[PDB]
């Protein structure tokens, strides 16, 4: 368990500098904001395991709906990007700097 | 809560699974379920700030069962100090530890 | 164990006539075979190039649609409690704002693939 | 002994594949007025080893555009899923007792689509891209639907064990209390193994050959061999939920025995609606699933969550 | 009253799949309200015996608790049995 | 949107924050913030055009982030403690991670650079919510750990943000901007008392919503965007001016307009705790804002900026607008100083 | 004819019955004459663990009655 | 199989140091495949079950999504692979070389506090009702139905509004 | 801070109950009827105390109440006995159902005979 949560934590942290260090598409940058649902979701799942918590295990399943929604409606969001430049690229949202 | 709208209308939304001695489906208790209700018990009415102080009995007991700091420590020192004898040749194990017990029952 | 050593025999399976396949052969390259397919003409373009989805909208319904069978998937263990009334009716309300949520969406042109 | 019992379930099922694809050669055959293979072996028998081991002296493909690591996982995968898919399956005792088997095979079936994606993808090619995109959309179509129809069966079962559905049905097959979930169920096996007429991935008329068009030689016999696994497991899968079999504890031999005969007539089903129908247009298939399909399996969803309410019939966990 | 029949005729000729999907529907929320067994169900899971029934201490006000579990008193199953 | 989907979309704005507010468990805490982000996705970008869709794509990676970084939070904490709630005794690494997302979330300054082109990129109508309604999920969660936070962050953050806001106002001429600096740097009051008075930052959040609520109203009344658009209110709703300019000197702090009492308060209670150097840098550093809003007044109330034609058109025609709320909230926001001890406690 | 389907159909069934009928017997040669014990839950997972402390020779399939006390 | 639980989350670790550096999302799709695989693994050896195989099969539909979309609208000529790049590539192998070294490190000086290599094993399962008969995470999980009620609402409503939410942010 | 008390090895000795699980299950619901209140008060003790060093002798009387319910059966109704949980050992669930008719002539031989 103390292994296992060290690398777990560590997995969310990549993902979270994965997040925060964009690169062209930003449907690679949705993909980690998975990366961090799906480390959260294992820790919380071993956490409830491990101490017999029976009343969290609903729990777990919360964040799995409420990280798809996310994903459907950053999904629906990338479909409006596209619309307009043709690409997912982020390089092209920056009309708002002025 | 910020809006205590669950305990002005007597109902319970969330309140009821906030811990681990938390009622559990088919009377299974939780891990750690006496210590934490001591914990919980201790620091009930006397607020926070005296719990932190008053109640470090039942939390630092509470700590150590939920996450078992020392217990690994403990048992760390003993197999490696075990270890120790062995490689020098002090020490052989008996045989209900190398695999050879008489079982119970 | 057992479940391990099946899949490992089956990627083995797998992995053994896969290797069988490739050194088995006798192999003749040149450019004029390896190109693409495409009806016996040369390719105008890369297939790699953006290839327009026109369903979806119900693609991303699905994954809504998906996670709301990982709500009704508990139910076998669920049919199991005293509150049985509790149970029935949180049973019936979530598979009929399901189908709520599909009714508007099958009369908004939603299921329909965009031309 | 263990292994012995791996050869005795691996080695079976790949024979009864092969001729699985003589079988569908000669029923599609006479269905047309004529005879299929009977030269190759008295009546064909050889036929299939014959086209196995040509396939694997066949030049393998290795396409200048394609991205190899996935083209070559792809097949792999394939024919690992479809071998795997069997281990849990109770005639009447399995290999592997898993509590939640039912979802072990729903599991183990949708990331076998991922070799139709990867490989389509990794071809590089226009056709092979349609291919691939309409795995995508015949999932789409299928999944919801299927899993909905398992929960509303397994709520007369108790439980996702595959082995407690030969308890259930010891009485009485769970087709009858359920026929319109076994007619739902059966159409969704035809899209999930890709049979027609939702064979859409491959569709020969429409796209060349669909997600395996680059594929030459024995990578493109494992997915073969993968495809026609997967149709007698299904019909398996069918066998035992809906039509369950003769079990004594005293004769497990005619639990097997009785098994076969109906996994072998279902997969006849499935070889006699090749011969019989046109194919459907891949837009058509999403709509049939999404406006007939899930509307029937919502409502039959709550009928049979009400159902062991008000008749007191509810399974036991155990 | 008059239209409706004109329209549901209509529709059970040309969409039997919804005529179907809001019969069944509806009908699943009607049975339990009428059936006379929907009671049974809580029962007959609160009668399945998972946890160890834990005896109490029997101080000497308790004259409705069995002291043997051959006795004729406590909670009974026979309304299971010839169910 | 059809009045199905106004229905559902707006009670689910509402729903959020209220979720938030009334959750002792911390995952149902998370969820309304969860609400509040999704609902809002399809009021942001509702005109569908290049600008908006940016503006709620922002957004979206912005406040999502944030999300995944509080639950971090909340999940550590339930290993730590086996507990859906914030000790005493919980990590204080957990709560620091805690802090920086929901400023991120606020828009803090210097997680605050989403903020100002967010606002710009929306109408007016959802920046008035974005810039008031969305505020109250993650400070009703702040408030309820104050005796947890770290006050070195907490101060940190504040000074930032009233530096940031003061010196990003400075530089707009687009008033959608100069709304979301004003909000940055008002945010920065809130936080900077919260570890110390909770209900202090509430006060500063009441007057701050009654204030930038009618402001708002006021920049919809005609629709205008930028400072010469709000010039030309002396010929479009001349009645307007009275209003606005004393809003505008209120949202400035001074004296004696309802505006001075939060910062007046604040000061005088972080004082009490001995925060001398932050509190006169921060009084110090408010001025500023009263430039930019003094220059506003200058191009609207105190000056006539020259007009075109078209505008004789304007006149001829009647408004309906504004409503009853716009007076109310003007009045309130300026005029009740006066009834400052019944306000604080 | 169309019975000249039935050697290949003959076949495939032969081959669908080896799995089950194979399974069974095997667990049978592999059990002590009985049925691969299932444990669905932790309680019998539990009574085939003391079967096995108790029966001598560390396998749990090797039944102890009166015989033994 | 003392190492078992070990291997596995640090196969999940790298799962999601590929899934970081950010290649082409069909790649990043096949990481999450697999790194749901091995979390899947994770939840099942811990004494999970329902909870692993749900994991397993929400994130197998979520890239199919995904899938559909990459070709659709993040594709690119040249899609970029693990080792398509050499600054990609150095930092895949370079992160790999950091865990070897993080967990030496701090496992020489604790050795038991958060890397406890000489007892990996000996602390996966703490306690177990040898004797139980209802401990599958699907009764925890199936309480939504009667004790936490008020999750299955909330989740219920996120999902209902969702359908609105997005086919108002698509619509033309 | 404390030294845990734990009984010595010879504190813990009895005489073990050494039947299969069949053998239990088949004598199963006999026993729950007649051992009855030598058990029903090991659980008091149990639950009560929250101990097992507490109840080291509650539950040697439990052994001792199941060794003579199984010597009865060794001196009465050996081979009625044997026949019936032979037959419930066969089972992979051990299910009752598959022996009503081994059950029968077991229950006929306790009830006649003890
Ligand atoms: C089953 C197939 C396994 C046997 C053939 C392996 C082919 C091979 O690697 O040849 C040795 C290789 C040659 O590989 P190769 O290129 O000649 O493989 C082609 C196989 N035949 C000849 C049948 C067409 O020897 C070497 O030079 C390197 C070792
Ligand atoms: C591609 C490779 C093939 C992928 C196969 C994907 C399908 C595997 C699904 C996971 C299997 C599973 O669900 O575990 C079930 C089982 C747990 O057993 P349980 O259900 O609790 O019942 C008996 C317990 N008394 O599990 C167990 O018994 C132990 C865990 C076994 C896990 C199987 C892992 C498959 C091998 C992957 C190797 C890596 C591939 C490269
Ligand atoms: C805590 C609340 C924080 C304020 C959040 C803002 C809520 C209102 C959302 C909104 O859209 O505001 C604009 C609203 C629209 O009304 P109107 O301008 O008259 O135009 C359409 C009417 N026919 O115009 C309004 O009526 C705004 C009234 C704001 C009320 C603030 C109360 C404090
Ligand atoms: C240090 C070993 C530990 C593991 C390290 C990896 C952790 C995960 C980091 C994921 C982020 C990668 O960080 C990366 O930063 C580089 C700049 O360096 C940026 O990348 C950008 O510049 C680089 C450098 O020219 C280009 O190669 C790249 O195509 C472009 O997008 C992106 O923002 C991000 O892709
Ligand atoms: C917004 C979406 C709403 C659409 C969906 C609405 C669904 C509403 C369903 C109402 C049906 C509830 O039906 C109700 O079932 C319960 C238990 O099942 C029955 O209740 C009965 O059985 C239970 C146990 O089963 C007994 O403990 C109880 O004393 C007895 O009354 C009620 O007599 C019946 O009325
Ligand atoms: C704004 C909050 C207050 C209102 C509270 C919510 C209750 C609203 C009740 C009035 C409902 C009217 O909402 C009604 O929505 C439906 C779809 O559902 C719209 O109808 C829409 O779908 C139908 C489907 O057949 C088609 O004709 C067409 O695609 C479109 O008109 C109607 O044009 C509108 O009249
Ligand atoms: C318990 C549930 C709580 C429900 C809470 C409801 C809060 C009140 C919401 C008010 C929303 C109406 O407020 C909003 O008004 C503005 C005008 O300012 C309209 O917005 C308008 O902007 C410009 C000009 O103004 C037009 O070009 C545009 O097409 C139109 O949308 C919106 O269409 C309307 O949505
Ligand atoms: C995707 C890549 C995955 C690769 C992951 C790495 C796999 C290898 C696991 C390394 C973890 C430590 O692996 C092994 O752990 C054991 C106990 O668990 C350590 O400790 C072992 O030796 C020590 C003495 O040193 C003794 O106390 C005892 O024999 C045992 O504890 C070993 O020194 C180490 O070799
Ligand atoms: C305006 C937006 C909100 C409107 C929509 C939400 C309405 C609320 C619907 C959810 C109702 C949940 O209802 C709530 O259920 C919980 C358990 O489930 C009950 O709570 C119960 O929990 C457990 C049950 O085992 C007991 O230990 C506890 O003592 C008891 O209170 C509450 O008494 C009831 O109020």
């Amino acid at each position: 368990m103390p292994s296992t949560f060290f690398n777990l934590t560590m997995a969310f942290s990549l993902s979270l500098l994965g997040t925060l260090m964009f690169r062209s598409h930003l449907m690679s940058t949705l993909l980690c904001l998975e990366g961090m649902v799906l480390s959260l979701f294992i820790m919380t799942s071993v956490t409830s395991l491990n101490s017999n918590s029976m009343s969290s295990m609903p729990i777990p399943i919360t964040i799995l709906v409420f990280a798809a929604c996310e994903a459907a409606v950053g999904l629906a969001l990338l479909v409006k990007v596209s619309n307009t430049y043709g690409t997912d690229y982020v390089q092209n949202l920056n009309l708002l700097q002025c | 809560p910020f809006l205590d709208i669950q305990k002005k209308l007597g109902i319970s939304l969330d309140r009821h699974f906030m811990f681990l001695s938390a009622e559990q489906p088919y009377k299974n208790a939780a891990r750690c379920h006496a210590f934490e209700k001591e914990w919980i018990e201790c620091a009930h009415g006397i607020g926070g700030t005296r719990a932190k102080k008053e109640c470090k009995i039942e939390f630092d007991d509470f700590e150590e069962c939920l996450l078992r700091y020392k217990t690994m420590r403990r048992m760390h020192d003993i197999k490696k100090q075990r270890e120790k004898l062995m490689k020098e040749g002090k020490y052989t194990p008996p045989p209900h530890h190398s695999g050879r017990e008489e079982p119970r029952p | 164990m057992n479940l391990y050593t099946v899949i490992f025999i089956n990627i083995l399976l797998s992995l053994t006539l896969i290797l069988v396949a490739f050194w088995l052969p006798q192999m003749n390259l040149y450019s004029e075979k390896a190109n693409p397919y495409e009806c016996g003409f040369d390719p105008t373009s890369s297939a790699r190039l953006p290839f327009s989805m026109k369903f979806f909208l119900v693609a991303i319904t699905f994954l809504l649609f998906d996670l709301e069978i990982a709500l009704l998937l508990p139910l076998p263990w669920a049919i199991q409690t005293i509150k049985t009334s509790t149970m029935m009716i949180m049973a019936f309300i979530l598979v009929t704002i399901l189908s709520l949520g599909l009714a508007y969406e099958w009369t908004q042109k939603g299921l329909e693939w965009t031309e | 002994m263990f292994f012995i019992n791996i050869l005795t379930l691996l080695v079976p099922i790949l024979i009864a594949m092969a001729f699985l694809t003589l079988v569908e050669r000669k029923i599609l055959g006479y269905m047309q007025l004529r005879k299929g293979p009977n030269i190759v072996g008295p009546y064909g028998i050889l036929q299939p080893f014959a086209d196995a081991m040509k396939l694997f002296m066949k030049e393998p493909m290795r396409p200048l555009t394609t991205s190899m690591s996935l083209f070559i996982i792809a097949p792999t995968l394939s024919l690992t899923l479809a071998l795997s898919l069997w281990v849990p399956l109770p005639m009447p005792h399995p290999l592997i007792n898993l509590n939640l088997g039912i979802l072990f095979i729903l599991a183990t079936s949708s990331l076998s689509v991922y070799s139709i994606l990867w490989s389509g993808w990794a071809s590089n090619s226009k056709y092979s891209l349609f291919g691939a995109l309409r795995a995508v959309a015949q999932t789409i179509s299928y999944e919801v639907t299927m899993a909905i129809i398992l929960l509303s069966v397994l709520l007369m079962n108790g439980s996702y064990s595959l082995q407690t559905l030969i308890t259930t049905q010891e009485h009485m097959w769970l087709l009858l209390p359920a026929w319109p979930m076994a007619m739902m169920w059966f159409i969704s096996t035809l899209a999930e193994t890709n049979r027609a007429p939702f064979d859409l991935t491959e569709g020969e008329s429409e796209l060349v050959s669909g997600f395996n068009v680059e594929y030459a030689a024995g990578p493109f016999a494992l997915f073969f061999m993968a495809e026609y696994t997967n149709i007698i497991l299904m019909n398996a899968l069918t066998t035992i939920i809906f039509l369950g079999p003769l079990y004594y504890i005293n004769l497990p031999e005619l639990y097997s025995t009785n098994f076969m005969m109906e996994a072998l007539l279902l997969s006849s089903t499935f070889l006699w609606i090749r011969a019989s129908y046109p194919r459907f247009r891949y837009d058509q298939l999403m709509h049939l699933l999404w406006k007939n399909f899930l509307p029937l399996t919502l409502a039959l969803c709550m009928w049979h969550i009400s159902l062991p309410i008000f008749t007191a019939g509810v399974p036991p966990y155990m | 009253a008059g239209r409706i029949s004109a329209f549901l005729k209509n529709a059970w000729a040309k969409e039997p799949v919804l005529v179907v999907s809001f019969s069944v529907w509806g009908l699943a929320i009607i049975m339990p309200m009428i059936s006379p067994y929907t009671k049974y169900a809580s029962m007959i899971n609160k009668a399945t015996p998972y946890n160890y029934p834990v005896p109490v201490r029997d101080d000497g006000n308790m004259p409705d608790v069995p002291s043997h579990p051959q006795d004729p008193l406590g909670p009974s199953l026979d309304w299971l049995k010839n169910l | 949107m059809n009045p199905i989907t106004l229905a559902i979309i707006y009670f689910t704005i509402f729903l959020g924050p209220v979720i938030t507010m009334s959750s002792t468990n911390l995952m149902l805490m998370w969820v309304g913030l969860e609400f509040s982000l999704l609902a809002i996705i399809p009021m942001l970008i509702n005109k569908k055009n290049p600008r908006s869709t940016e503006a709620a794509t922002k957004y979206f990676v912005t406040q999502a982030t944030a999300s995944m970084i509080i639950l971090l939070a909340i999940v550590l904490n339930y290993k730590q403690l086996g507990t859906w709630m914030f000790q005493q005794q919980t990590n204080g690494l957990i709560l620091n991670m805690t802090l920086m997302a929901l400023s991120m979330k606020l828009g803090l300054a210097p997680f605050h650079f989403w903020l100002p082109e967010v606002t710009q990129g929306i109408p007016l109508h959802m920046g008035l919510i974005l810039l008031t309604w969305q505020k109250i999920a993650p400070l009703s969660i702040l408030i309820q750990i104050y005796p947890l936070l770290n006050s070195t962050i907490i101060l940190m953050l504040a000074i930032t943000s009233i530096f940031m806001g003061a010196w990003g106002g400075l530089n707009q001429t687009q008033m959608r901007k100069i709304m979301a600096y004003s909000s940055i740097a008002h945010m920065g009051w809130m936080l900077a008392i919260l570890p110390y008075n909770p209900s202090l930052t509430l006060l500063n959040l009441m007057i701050y919503i009654i204030l930038t609520a009618p402001m708002f109203m006021a920049l919809m009344l005609n629709n205008s965007m930028t400072i010469n658009s709000i010039s030309l209110l002396w010929n479009k709703t001349p009645a307007m001016l009275t209003m606005i300019s004393l809003m505008l000197l209120s949202l400035g702090g001074l004296p004696p307009l309802t505006g001075f009492l939060p910062k007046w308060i604040i000061i005088t209670e972080l004082m009490k705790n001995n925060c001398l150097i932050m509190a006169t840098l921060m009084a110090m550093m408010a001025l500023l804002n009263l430039f930019f809003y003094t220059r506003l007044i200058y191009s609207t109330s105190l000056t006539m900026f020259p007009t075109n034609n078209n505008s004789k058109m304007m006149t001829h025609q009647t408004k309906t607008k504004p409503n009853l709320m716009f007076s109310t909230l003007a009045i309130m926001s300026t005029m009740t100083l006066p009834l400052a001890p019944q306000l604080i406690t | 004819m169309w019975f000249e389907i039935l050697p290949g159909l003959a076949i495939m069934g032969v081959c669908l019955v080896i799995p089950g009928v194979s399974t069974a017997y095997i667990h049978k040669f592999t059990n002590g004459g009985k049925e691969k014990r299932v444990a669905r839950v932790q309680y019998q997972w539990y009574l085939m663990e003391r079967d096995r402390r108790i029966s001598g020779v560390n396998r749990y399939y090797v039944s102890k009655g009166l015989e033994n006390i | 199989m003392n190492n078992y639980i070990f291997v596995l989350s640090s196969l999940f670790l790298v799962g999601c140091l590929g899934l970081a550096l950010k290649p082409s999302p069909i790649y990043g799709g096949l990481g999450l495949i697999v790194s749901g695989f091995v979390g899947c693994l994770m939840v099942l050896g811990f004494g999970g079950s329902f909870l692993g195989l749900m994991v397993f099969l929400i994130y197998l539909g979520g890239m199919l999504v995904v899938f559909g979309y990459t070709t659709a609208m993040a594709t690119e000529e040249y899609p970029e692979t693990w080792g398509s790049n050499w600054l990609i590539l150095g930092f895949l192998v370079l992160g790999v070389i950091m865990e070897v070294f993080l967990i030496c490190v701090l496992n020489y000086y604790d050795e038991v506090g958060v890397i406890n290599l000489d007892g990996l094993g000996d602390w996966l399962m703490y306690e177990v009702d040898d004797v139980g008969v209802m401990l599958e995470g699907g009764i925890g999980v199936a309480a939504m139905y009667s004790c936490a009620t008020w999750m299955m609402v909330v989740a219920g409503w996120s999902l209902f509004a969702g359908i609105f939410i997005i086919i108002e942010i698509t619509r033309d | 801070p404390g030294i845990v008390e734990l009984p010595t090895l010879e504190e813990l000795k009895v005489e073990e109950v050494k039947v299969s699980s069949a053998v239990l299950k088949a004598a199963a619901h006999h026993y729950g009827a007649q051992c009855d209140k030598t058990n029903k008060e090991f659980m008091l003790c149990r639950w009560e105390e929250k101990d097992p060093r507490r109840c080291l002798k509650e539950g040697k009387l439990v052994n001792g109440c199941a060794l003579n319910f199984f010597r009865q059966i060794k001196s009465h109704c050996a081979e009625p006995f044997t026949e019936y949980w032979t037959c419930l050992d066969y089972s992979n669930m051990q299910l009752f159902r598959h022996c009503r008719q081994q059950q029968a002539k077991f229950d006929q031989c306790v009830l006649d005979k003890l």
